[PDB]
């Protein structure tokens, strides 16, 4: 039962 | 019968997400609707962009 | 000129930093080797088709 997220990743 | 944007309402929030079909589909929270109903993203990403993008705003993660 | 100034057709985000204190994306413009940063809040505006092209590929569970 996982809640949706946008996985990011900062740059450099 | 009339489902998501074939009912007519305006887009006011989407609720929930879920690609289980093999498509990207929308919860749809509706103006002045307590009923909400799923929707293609594609769909979702021309008619109203911008709630789109509000729904990935509130949870970016790094 | 930077970002959007450089008058470049936007083609795909590659990259996001919070760094500025505000969201901005790494914005790589087509017929353009050299990507740099503009604020999300300016891409929503004026290639919102980009930014979701983006959410879209690094939504998960």
């Amino acid at each position: 039962h996982k809640i949706p997220y946008v996985r990011l990743e900062r740059l450099k | 019968k009339p489902r998501g944007f074939a009912r007519g309402l305006d887009p006011e929030r989407i609720i929930g997400a879920t690609d289980s079909s093999g498509e990207l589909m929308f919860l749809m929270k509706w103006k002045d609707s307590d009923e909400a109903d799923l929707v293609l993203a594609k769909e979702a990403n021309m008619k109203c962009p911008q709630i789109v993008i509000a729904f990935y705003e509130e949870r970016l993660t790094w």
